[PDB]
């Protein structure tokens, strides 16, 4: 019953797990933003070169 | 293929919940990968799936 009690009230003790979904999730968004940057081109989107 | 007034790509257009204002021209849900236009002709919404 302490066990029921304690993850079903608080969150932070999954952070283990909260962490590797998060360190995935990051990764993700600035793999697609980089997109948005020139290096040093005219313009960042492809279609307008 | 779709090139709107300045803006281009390519994709399926079909209809959409979401609502905009008298300004929009332009949608995209993060991190620019644009997906809703309000057509210039019609002023009716559009999603880009």
């Amino acid at each position: 019953g302490k066990i029921q009690d304690s993850l079903s009230s608080t969150a932070s003790a999954l952070g283990k797990l909260q962490d590797v979904v998060n360190q995935n999730a990051q990764a993700l968004n600035t793999l697609v933003k980089q997109l948005s940057s020139n290096f040093g081109a005219i313009s960042s989107v492809l279609n307008d070169i | 293929n779709f090139n709107f007034n300045g803006l281009t790509g390519t994709g399926v257009l079909t209809e959409s919940n979401k609502k905009f204002l008298p300004f929009q021209q332009f949608g995209r849900d993060i991190a620019d990968t644009t997906d809703a236009v309000r057509d210039p002709q019609t002023l009716e919404i559009l999603d880009i799936t």
